[PDB]
């Protein structure tokens, strides 16, 4: 990837994008009734702490 | 993807929060429209990615890798398949038909067969066991040598 | 040479070290004489140490010493001839001839003196006129084995060893109009800063031949006003050497920044590092143009060189030199640069003085005869240092 | 896919070529006898750029080994690894007449590359590893990049080479 | 601890350091005195590469030995400058050089300074050249006979000597027809347009000139002309092929249509090249460069004839040839850059080899000279012969004055110095005295390799050159006799005397001034 | 020496030690070549340093086969090179005849005469010779009959005679078959091809092309009765443009987009070619066959086997020319204009497989201007063997046609000019009467060492020989099978004019001038 | 005591190293002799009764066997003759395939 940008909205909203999509993707784990989470992949901190 | 040099541009955030739905959307569509035909086992010669497996189990859809470019071929000869050079749906020419495809163990060794009951096929082979790897590949110059016979 | 041989050895001890440096002091101050300064300071230093193993003081001996070289100086503004007396060629030649020899073209004195003083003379310089001035080694020798010694020539003009840039180009113009360069004419291509993106691919073949054709348009903005010659120290490339020779014009390249200098001064042109004028345009003037009465290629031993011949701006000179193999060659040049060095001097300062050891037998005397009004411990000094002269 | 092909030429060339083909062999899973014993699927992936599979299993190096003399290709063979190369792929007094010399075994060179080419798919480039200011470098290398030009001019051609007083009024 | 002024200088003067410099000479002289006259025999010479040279020539003898004492080196200089500036008498050169050395030492070591020494012979140089000068014949360069006999008189001595008649002929068909005058009054006769080819096989005599050239190159599709009468040629410099700029560009493409597009472009270029030769309507293409595949096909659709990847040499000399010119840009090619002159284009094959030759030109100023023969030393040999005659009738053209050979011009220069000797008093008159009397080694050299009485028939021909009118008198080198050079017709150009004796007394001039020699400095 | 006190460390041989060198070496090169000469010669083997074996019996690969580092060697061995590459025969001869001339010259040398009179006698001997060498000659119609029995002279001296036989129909077909009444004969129009397999006497000559590769697509066909050919070079791989370019897409469908549009350029051209191919061959009843001279891509391959058509691709150079000349079609860099007049025809074309290797066959040419000599045989030093004397064979029957006489041969032709000279020699003034009777000598060895070879007597054979050609006029030789002299031309025994002359023209210049020789020196750096 | 030099000719224009065979006595009776060796080194694995043998080659690999042409594959022999022989046999296998 690469990211081209003009102005300091678009750079703002570029940034809260990526915040937006990891935690869409852990509201989605969280919404379907789990309580134990087991990865073969690395968990971040932001992750452990939510 | 492409054989010349890609990257993907983005000048909004909407389009980085739809590439990878779409990536995987993509995936999922290409998987189930493969499975329509009614294929049960798909044989690939290279190799395979984490979302491709997950929508092949989820399809219910057997996944074999081999790979020598060879065995390729004379797995095509023996089932009545041809090799396809792009991933899309077979027609029916192209699809082939084997009995039984499953996964068993013989002294310590997990092996893939394709079994028919046909008496002729097009191919057959020999399993040979024995107790020492010289004693083997004694038997195996003798049937050879029975072969050119 | 004594110069060029205590430069070729190589040495340990200091005490040496300081003659040879010594020599090449004298060479870089004066040009003659650096065989004779070495010989005097060495026998200055064996006569002073036989004082010194006396019981006699340093300090005396070098105050002597001081007092003694003071006095011979001084002395020696009495032998003086002012060459105004003396008629003035005879006096120059035979200041030459008197410098050349003991050299590979001793012989050859009288041909030898009359090609440097002519060339000398014809290199003089229009000063502010409170002095004029002479100056050497802007005269261009050059090497080239071959026919005997006495067929070294003078060039009324100026010599380059270089070569046309293509064969198809003329070899001879007979009126000459030269244009100096100081830049390439290849074709250009931008800066580092400057790229290229290309988003829509009908606008690639006009950038491609925009490329190649702003070095034409150069070419043809040089060659609309008349020149013929065209004089470069950058690279001419293949491309652009087609203009020139369907023109007929010539083109030399690679050609060395003094000699542009040389060449320019004496003709007339002035050195261009880029067309552009006091205004955003680049604009080439015929006023800017040096004129030459025949620019020629001659060949000389199996190689190339080229000859401009007869410049009107002023008057400029060069010697080519033949000998019978490069050792030969190069003693010749070393002789040659200590005439045009001693007839430089001559012609800037119009004093002579007497050679064959007249001077140091005069002084030795005077010596002698002034050291015993001093009456004291530098007397010995004195009467050493007018022995070992 | 996207195939290349090496060519080694002298003796330090032809030994320096040697010892790259036995380090990227023990990186891959290929043994001196041509077979394999990588457990990491990752080790075969991309071994069709650089082998050719027997029928059989067996695995072929894309080389190419040139020397004007009977002794170094066969120090080559009798070191270890030389075995696995193809034994038509070695090309072997110096001056004859002929107005040219080498001119066969250009021709030889030329033809075996383009053998070797033809297994290959879809091709994209020749490593040439050899002396530069070396005779065999210079001259017995006939301008052997400009045949290969030549021969292809659409392909890259990627080549590991061993290295004043008068300051007056104007 | 050790005290040293100037570390590991090895120095030496004295008598030892003259006589040193007198043996070394002498002996160089001594390896080559064999090789002059025509009953001169061969050496082969085996090189740190591998090759042989079987040869005759005193400059390829000599430049292919190493040697450590720097006389040594000072004549083998000598003996290349002699080649470069006339290219004939390199053998002559050495010996006298050896001779007026030797005679030196004897007023060495009678304590007589060296200056005085030079002073003698730098006086005794100017009087050999006007008594060379005065003794010279003028001749006719429009005289095709006296041309050929000065060319035979010359290679008489060399291995073709067997097939003098047809290397005399090659040699002034060649000379004339490079013989140029051009813009302004520059003439000039400038031999790399005379190209010679080598070709192992064959035999001796089918050897020619050629009025054209000839390239070892062949079509580059088989379905060209290989043999065309009456061609129109023109020579180009550039590569017709696409190639990458040097602005550092690069292409950004979002759409479907930019990559075939782009790929399509660069196709048009090409047609666009290709019709912009075409509208000339010639049927040769010659280039130095590359020329592409849709560029082949092209010119074969308009039935053109291409040659790709020539050598800038042979592309001059095709221009000179023909009369065409090289442009480098196609757009800017004119009617003015065709050239018509040639008049038949052929491709052959001689030996599983291609060859083209453009021949049948209407005045060529550029030449192949064809060699065939038994292997690559003969032709070698021959070569090397062949360099000699055409420098040889460079020189007679550049020069029109004769004198005659075989010692007849050295026995009259010694003969009038020895004469005007006896008009001067002083110590100079000996030395003066002893290069005359010196400069009979030729004559001596050339009995002894013919193989009589030196002591009778030097005196005899000493003794008939005493009289009035005998300044053509000389030695038979084939039986041992004293004949007039009239009747035998042994002739050589006045420049070559010249610059023969100018060369030795200015060597010996110079390794007479040596007293001391310091070796062991490291730059 | 004088050398020696300049280069203490240089090498030199003065006047006799260099003609004893040289003589020396001469005789050890030609001690060991003698035994090459006429059909009953034996064979050597050769083993080089990594362990190959060579059978041979031509006189150049001994030469350059045997390890040897001589001066004079080198010399010989550039000469006999040149005659090589030149004539194509007579290797052997040219280092007898030299050997010999050496010999016989160092035989009166050693009696304190000078080179340079014997130097006279060979050139004047030398003319001689070629005079009447001139008029020798025999001039023919140059039928099949007469190539016949010079191509079996020429091929017998190498292999044994159930082979020959063999060879010599083959090698005369090809080379009547390559030939119109003009434009003298261009080889590389006839291939050779070799297969290790099926014992040499099945060596044969294929009236079309074999190629050594094969169809890359398993589903291709293998045989086609009837084929339309097309060639080609033109480049059917994907390709990148010359300009740095790259992919800048958004999304994973434009992605897409992009991937099916960047082959767009490579299936035009297999579509026209598809489009062509379904103008001619309308019903399935022809076949098409398509040669690229560049690489076809896996997806070109499919879509072509697709419909039926046979590709090979990255054919050798001079094979566009030859497919041209057989077929009769014409090779094209593009497509862009197309039509059937392009293509050519073959009445056959399969494939063949040998473990490993795969070959295709083009048969049944209409009138083939080009056709291949298929060698066969069970080892490597065989197929050389057999390559080499079909190189012999081939060269020979050119020279014969391209000269219009051919000459008698086993010594007849050297007896005669000896005969000749011997009467010559009596007008010549001076010593040179010693370099001929020289000459004359050295001309002798031929029938000698023939006799030798065959198993007789050296001096009684050759005493005979001269006995007749002396009461007869006619032209005798020598019998290997009996030692009775015969008469060449009427048992069929022929040899090469041009072979000769350039024989005796390189002996001559090359004995001539090493004995004129004064000094080997070796005084250069190490 | 006193050295017999050498012959005059090729024997010193020979590189070192290199061997000069000649002769009935000096070629053809030493080739039969590899020959015979060769062929009585595989003479007793033939037939149903033939006994098996054992060879390790030059990288410590293991083969037994009774088969002809593997046990000339693995062996590396040094004699032309020899040389030419095991390659008629492996023609032969190739061949057929038995034998
Ligand atoms: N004709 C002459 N007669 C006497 N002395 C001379 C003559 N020419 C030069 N000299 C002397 O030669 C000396 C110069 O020595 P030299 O080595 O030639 O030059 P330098 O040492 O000055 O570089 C001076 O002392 C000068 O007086
Ligand atoms: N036929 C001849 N008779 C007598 N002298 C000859 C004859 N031919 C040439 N010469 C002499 O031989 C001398 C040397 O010539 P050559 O031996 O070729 O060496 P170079 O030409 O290099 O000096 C010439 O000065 C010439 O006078
Ligand atoms: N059947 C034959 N009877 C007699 N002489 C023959 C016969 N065949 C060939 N020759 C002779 O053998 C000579 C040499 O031929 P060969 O041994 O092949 O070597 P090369 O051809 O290289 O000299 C020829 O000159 C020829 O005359
Ligand atoms: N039962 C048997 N009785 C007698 N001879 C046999 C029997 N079986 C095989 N043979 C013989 O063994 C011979 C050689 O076979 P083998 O030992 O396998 O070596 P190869 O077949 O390679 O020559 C054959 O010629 C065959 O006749
Ligand atoms: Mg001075
Ligand atoms: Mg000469
Ligand atoms: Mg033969
Ligand atoms: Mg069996």
């Amino acid at each position: 990837a690469e990211i081209r940008v003009h102005t300091v909205e678009d750079y703002q909203a570029i940034v809260d994008a990526e915040w937006n999509i990891l935690y869409d993707k852990l509201e989605k784990i969280h919404h379907s009734g789990a309580k134990v989470v087991l990865s073969k992949l690395p968990i971040g901190d932001v992750a452990t702490q939510y | 993807i492409t054989e010349t040099k890609g990257t993907v541009l983005i000048k909004t955030a909407e389009e980085l929060m739809n590439f990878s739905k779409g990536e995987e959307n993509l995936m999922d569509a290409q998987v189930k429209a493969i499975a329509d035909t009614g294929a049960n086992v798909v044989v690939t010669g290279g190799k395979v990615a984490d979302m491709a497996l997950h929508y092949a189990n989820k399809y219910n859809i057997m996944l074999v890798r081999l790979n020598s470019k060879w065995d390729l071929r004379r797995l095509c000869k023996t089932v009545g398949a041809t090799a396809l050079p792009r991933l899309t749906p077979p027609v029916l020419e192209e699809m082939g038909h084997c009995d039984s495809v499953y996964l068993s163990e013989v002294g310590d060794t997990q092996v893939v067969v394709f079994k028919h009951e046909k008496e002729d096929g097009a191919i057959s082979t020999i399993v040979l066991r024995g107790s020492t790897d010289n004693l083997m590949d004694d038997i195996e110059r003798a049937v050879d040598d029975g072969v050119n016979t | 040479d004594g110069a060029t041989i205590l430069k070729l050895l190589e040495v340990e001890h200091p005490a040496a070290k300081v003659l040879c440096e010594l020599a090449d002091l004298q060479d870089k101050e004066v040009g003659d004489g650096t065989t004779s300064v070495v010989i005097i300071a060495a026998e200055l230093l064996k006569n002073a140490d036989e004082l010194v193993k006396q019981k006699i003081h340093p300090t005396s001996v070098i105050s002597g010493y001081r007092l003694a070289c003071k006095e011979a100086v001084r002395y020696i503004n009495e032998n003086l001839i002012v060459n105004t007396d003396e008629l003035g060629r005879d006096c120059l030649i035979n200041a030459a001839k008197t410098s050349m020899s003991s050299k590979i073209i001793g012989i050859n004195g009288d041909f030898f003196a009359n090609m440097v003083v002519d060339a000398v003379l014809a290199i003089k310089y229009t000063d502010i006129r409170g002095q004029p001035r002479y100056p050497v080694n802007s005269v261009n020798i050059l090497k080239a084995h071959g026919r005997s010694q006495m067929e070294s020539m003078l060039i009324s003009g100026y010599a380059l060893n270089c070569v046309v840039g293509s064969q198809g180009m003329p070899k001879r113009i007979v009126n000459a109009k030269i244009a100096c360069l100081d830049f390439s004419l290849q074709k250009t291509k931008m800066k580092l800063g400057v790229q290229v993106v290309i988003t829509d691919p009908e606008k690639l073949d006009q950038i491609r031949q925009r490329e190649s054709d702003i070095t034409k348009e150069r070419i043809q903005k040089i060659l609309a006003t008349g020149a013929n010659v065209i004089l470069t120290t950058g690279g001419i490339d293949d491309m652009c050497l087609k203009y020139f020779v369907e023109a007929g014009a010539m083109a030399v390249r690679r050609v060395l920044k003094r000699d542009l200098k040389r060449i320019a001064k004496a003709s007339g042109a002035t050195i261009l590092s880029t067309l552009a004028n006091l205004e955003g345009e680049e604009t080439f003037e015929a006023a800017m143009l040096g004129q030459a009465e025949e620019v020629v290629q001659e060949r000389i031993c199996d190689d190339e060189l080229i000859l401009i011949k007869n410049t009107k701006a002023r008057t400029s000179a060069s010697i080519i030199l033949r000998g019978a193999n490069d050792f030969m060659c190069d003693e010749m040049e070393r002789s040659l640069h200590d005439a045009l060095c001693v007839v430089k001097r001559v012609l800037e300062s119009k004093s002579v003085v007497p050679g064959g050891g007249a001077v140091e037998a005069a002084l030795s005397i005077y010596l002698e005869n002034y050291a015993t009004s001093m009456g004291s411990r530098e007397q010995l000094a004195i009467a050493e240092f007018a022995r070992s002269l | 896919m996207r195939e290349i092909v090496h060519i080694q030429a002298g003796q330090c060339g032809n030994q320096i070529g040697a010892k790259f083909w036995e380090v990227i062999s023990d990186e891959h899973g290929i043994d001196p006898t041509g077979t394999y014993h990588g457990d990491s699927d990752l080790q075969l992936d991309r071994i069709s750029v650089y082998y050719n599979e027997a029928t059989g299993g067996k695995y072929v190096p894309r080389a190419i080994l040139v020397d004007l003399e009977p002794g170094t290709m066969d120090s080559v063979r009798s070191g270890p690894f030389g075995q696995i190369f193809r034994p038509d792929n070695f090309v072997f007094n110096w001056a004859k007449g002929h107005y040219t010399e080498g001119a066969e075994l250009v021709d030889s060179v030329l033809d075996v590359v383009r053998k070797e080419a033809e297994s290959c798919d879809c091709l994209q480039g020749f490593q040439l590893t050899h002396s530069l200011g070396g005779g065999t470098g210079s001259g017995m290398g006939t301008l052997l990049i400009s045949k290969i030009r030549e021969e292809y001019p659409d392909r890259i051609m990627n080549t590991f080479s061993v290295v004043e007083e008068a300051e007056e009024e104007a | 601890p050790v005290l040293v002024l100037s570390q590991n200088t090895k120095r030496e003067s004295g008598r030892k350091v003259q006589s040193g410099n007198i043996n070394a000479a002498k002996t160089i002289a001594d390896i080559i005195r064999t090789c002059l006259g025509p009953k001169s025999m061969m050496k082969m010479l085996l090189d740190p590469m591998g090759g042989i040279v079987m040869t005759n020539d005193g400059n390829a003898i000599l430049r292919e030995i190493q040697v450590q004492h720097p006389a040594a080196k000072s004549m083998i200089e000598i003996s290349r400058t002699q080649d470069e500036e006339v290219g004939d008498g390199t053998t002559s050169v050495i010996i006298l050089a050896g001779e007026m050395l030797s005679v030196a030492e004897h007023f060495l070591e009678q304590q007589m300074h060296p200056t005085v020494v030079i002073s003698a012979y730098r006086k005794a140089l100017d009087d050999m050249i006007s008594t060379l000068k005065k003794i010279s014949i003028p001749v006719d360069i429009s005289d095709s006979d006296m041309m050929l006999n000065i060319i035979n008189s010359s290679i008489t001595t060399k291995a073709i000597s067997r097939w003098s008649s047809l290397a005399c002929n090659i040699a002034l068909d060649a000379v004339k027809m490079v013989q140029f005058e051009e813009n302004g009054r520059k003439e000039i006769d400038i031999k790399k347009y005379a190209r010679v080819e080598k070709i192992p096989g064959g035999i001796i005599e089918d050897s020619c000139v050629l009025r054209g050239v000839m390239i070892n190159k062949d079509v580059t599709h088989p379905r060209m002309r290989r043999y065309i009468k009456n061609p129109r040629i023109v020579l180009l410099d550039s590569s017709l092929e696409y190639k990458k700029g040097e602005s550092q560009t690069d292409i950004e493409i979002t759409r479907e249509e930019d990559f075939t597009r782009i790929l399509q472009m660069e196709e048009e270029y090409i047609q666009q090249l290709c019709e912009d030769i075409i509208q000339l309507k010639p049927d040769v293409v010659i280039t130095e460069k590359g020329i592409s595949d849709l560029a082949q096909h092209y010119l074969m659709r308009a039935n053109i004839t291409a040659i790709r990847r020539v050598r800038k040499t042979d592309n001059n000399r095709i221009a000179r040839a023909c009369g065409a010119r090289i442009v480098s840009r196609p757009e800017e090619l004119r009617e003015d850059d065709v050239g018509t002159g040639a008049g038949l284009l052929e491709i052959k094959k001689i030996g599983d080899e291609y060859f083209t030759f453009i021949t049948d030109c209407k005045d060529p100023k550029a030449c192949t000279i064809l060699l065939r023969g038994a292997s690559k030393e003969i032709l070698s040999e021959v070569e090397r012969n062949l360099q000699d005659a055409m420098q040889v009738c460079r020189n007679v053209l550049l020069d029109p004055q004769l004198v005659p050979g075989g010692g007849a011009s050295e026995m009259a220069v010694a003969h009038a110095l020895t004469e005007k000797s006896k008009a001067m008093t002083g110590v100079e008159q000996w030395p003066y005295r002893a290069v005359a009397q010196a400069l009979e080694v030729i004559p001596r050299t050339l009995i002894q390799n013919c193989g009589a009485s030196t002591i009778r028939l030097l005196t005899s021909l000493r003794a008939k050159h005493t009289q009035e009118n005998c300044e053509t008198w000389g030695v038979n080198g084939e039986t041992g006799t004293l004949v007039d050079m009239k009747e035998l017709g042994i002739w050589e150009p006045l420049a070559v005397k010249l610059q023969t004796y100018k060369t030795a007394v200015e060597t010996a001039v110079l390794l007479l001034r040596i007293d001391d020699i310091v070796s062991g400095h490291k730059k | 020496a004088a050398v020696k006190t300049l280069n203490p460390k240089a090498e030199v041989a003065r006047a006799q030690a260099a003609l004893a060198v040289n003589i020396s070496a001469a005789r050890g090169l030609q001690d060991v070549l003698r035994t090459n000469l006429g059909p009953k010669g034996t064979m050597k083997m050769l083993v080089s340093g990594a362990g190959d074996i060579k059978l041979t019996k031509d006189g150049n690969v001994l030469l350059h086969e045997m390890q040897i580092q001589h001066p004079t060697a080198s010399l010989i061995a550039k000469v006999a090179t040149a005659q090589d590459d030149i004539t194509g025969d007579g290797t052997t001869s040219n280092v007898l005849i030299i050997g010999e001339l050496l010999k016989q010259a160092d035989l009166y040398i050693s009696e304190g005469l000078h080179p340079r009179i014997i130097t006279e006698g060979f050139e004047a001997a030398k003319e001689k010779a070629l005079q009447f060498l001139e008029e020798v000659k025999v001039s023919r119609e140059m039928d099949r009959e007469t190539l016949i029995d010079v191509a079996r002279t020429s091929l017998r001296t190498k292999v044994h005679a159930e082979l020959a036989d063999v060879l010599t129909e083959a090698v005369v077909d090809s080379i009547l078959a390559i030939k119109k009444q003009d434009e003298p004969i261009d080889l590389f129009m006839i291939e050779i091809m070799e297969m290790k397999h099926k014992s040499e006497t099945d060596t044969s000559l294929i009236r079309g092309l074999v190629l050594d590769h094969g169809a890359r697509h398993p589903d291709m066909k293998k045989r086609v009765e009837d084929a339309y050919i097309l060639t080609c070079n033109v480049s059917l791989e994907y390709e990148k443009t010359e300009v740095n370019s790259g992919f800048f897409y958004k999304s994973a469908e434009e992605r897409e987009k992009l991937v099916k549009a960047e082959r767009k350029f490579i299936e035009d051209r297999v579509k026209k070619i598809i489009e062509l191919k379904r103008k001619v061959c309308g019903d399935s009843d022809k076949g098409f066959v398509v040669i690229n001279q560049k690489g076809i891509d896996p997806f070109s391959l499919d879509a072509l086997s697709k419909e039926g058509i046979v590709a090979l691709r990255r054919a050798k150079r001079r094979n566009m020319e030859r497919l041209t000349l057989a077929c009769g079609g014409v090779a094209l860099n593009s497509f862009d204009d197309l039509s059937p007049d392009c293509l050519g025809h073959a009445g056959l074309v399969y494939e063949y497989t040998l473990g490993e290797e795969k070959f295709t066959f083009i048969e049944k040419c209409n009138n083939p201007r080009s056709v291949t000599l298929l060698i066969k045989g069970p080892n490597k030093h065989t197929l050389t063997q057999i390559k080499d004397a079909v190189r012999d064979g081939l060269r020979a029957v050119k020279n014969a046609i391209d000269d219009g006489c051919v000459v008698p041969g086993a010594g007849a032709v050297e007896v005669a000019m000896a005969e000749a000279l011997i009467k010559h020699k009596p007008s010549v003034k001076g010593r040179a009467q010693l370099g001929v009777q020289a000459f004359a000598d050295a001309l002798l060895i031929i029938p000698k060492v023939l006799a030798q070879n065959s198993g007789f007597d050296l001096q009684e054979t050759l005493v005979k020989i001269q006995a007749e050609h002396s009461e007869s006029g006619q032209l005798v030789g020598v019998d290997l099978n009996t030692g009775e002299p015969m008469v060449a031309a009427e048992v069929g025994v022929w040899d090469n004019y041009c072979v000769k002359k350039q024989l005796l023209h390189s002996c001559t210049v090359i004995a001539t001038n090493i004995l004129l020789v004064d000094e080997i020196m070796r005084a250069g750096m190490s | 005591a006193l050295h017999v030099p050498k012959a005059p000719g090729f024997a010193q224009m020979l590189k070192e190293g290199a061997k000069h065979f000649s002769g009935l006595e000096e070629a053809v009776y030493r080739n039969i002799q590899a020959c015979k060796e060769l062929a009585q080194t595989t003479r007793t694995a033939y037939g149903p009764n033939g006994m098996n043998k054992m060879v390790i080659n030059h990288l410590e690999k293991l083969f037994v066997t009774n088969d002809a042409a593997t046990i000339l594959r693995e062996l590396e022999v040094q004699h032309p003759a020899a040389k030419m022989i095991v390659m008629a046999s492996h023609m032969q296998e190739q061949e057929v395939g038995d034998g």
